[PDB]
């Protein structure tokens, strides 16, 4: 699974996890297995307007 | 005080049965001794803890 959040959003991924994105975007299962790969991308995914 | 046989009995019997049921209100190291107050006041991560 991809997508692009905030940057304080990050530790918000994780199962038994609450927030906005948490409830309403995206949610783990609590018997969660595997790995999570976060990077920044402001060379990208970021214009000065 | 003949009948002390059949008193040790029941004597034994409803302490037994007082000292179960008051062991409920112990913590084991919990914050409370009651369940219905974890459950309305911590997130599930912790309150399976």
């Amino acid at each position: 699974d991809s997508f692009v959040i905030r940057g304080d959003e990050v530790r918000q991924i994780a199962p038994g996890q609450t927030g906005k994105i948490a409830d309403y975007n995206y949610k783990l299962p609590d018997d969660f297995t595997g790995c999570v790969i976060a990077w920044n991308s402001n060379n990208l995914d970021s214009k000065v307007g | 005080s003949a009948l002390g046989k059949l008193q040790n009995v029941v004597n034994q019997n409803a302490q037994a049965l007082n000292t179960l049921v008051k062991q409920l209100s112990s913590n084991f190291g919990a914050i409370s001794s009651v369940l219905n107050d974890i459950l309305s006041r911590l997130d599930p991560p912790e309150a399976e803890v």
